[PDB]
């Protein structure tokens, strides 16, 4: 929902890295959530019981 | 220059009730950190080497 002016193209987060971005060949603002969220969690109570 | 006696002493007459307020860290910010999600973003041959 940001204010894009017509030549900028890349919005940067406070990491320095691609947050918002326009496709070159059509007009629009667009946002970026990156994948592969989190781990692995593994919950057992005791093998012998 | 506080004085000093031999048969003589301060004793208090009158007193006051004051609240001192301490302030201890107790819980650090618990962080884990993945470290091929870091390192090797999207890639197969960082994560072989
Ligand atoms: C107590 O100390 C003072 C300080 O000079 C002295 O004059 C006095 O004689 C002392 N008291 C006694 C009982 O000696
Ligand atoms: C003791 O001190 C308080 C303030 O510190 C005062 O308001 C009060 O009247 C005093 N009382 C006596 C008996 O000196």
């Amino acid at each position: 929902n940001k204010k894009f002016l017509p030549f900028q193209q890349f919005g940067r987060d406070i990491a320095d890295t691609t947050d918002a971005v326009r496709d070159p060949q059509t007009l629009e603002i667009l946002d970026i959530t990156p994948c592969s969220f989190g781990g692995v969690s593994v919950i057992t109570p005791g093998t012998n019981t | 220059s506080v004085a000093y006696s031999n048969n003589s002493i301060a004793i208090p007459t009158n007193f006051t009730i004051s609240v001192t307020t301490e302030i201890l860290p107790v819980s650090m910010t618990k962080t884990s950190v993945d470290c091929t999600m870091y390192i090797c973003g999207d890639s197969t041959e960082c994560s072989n080497l």
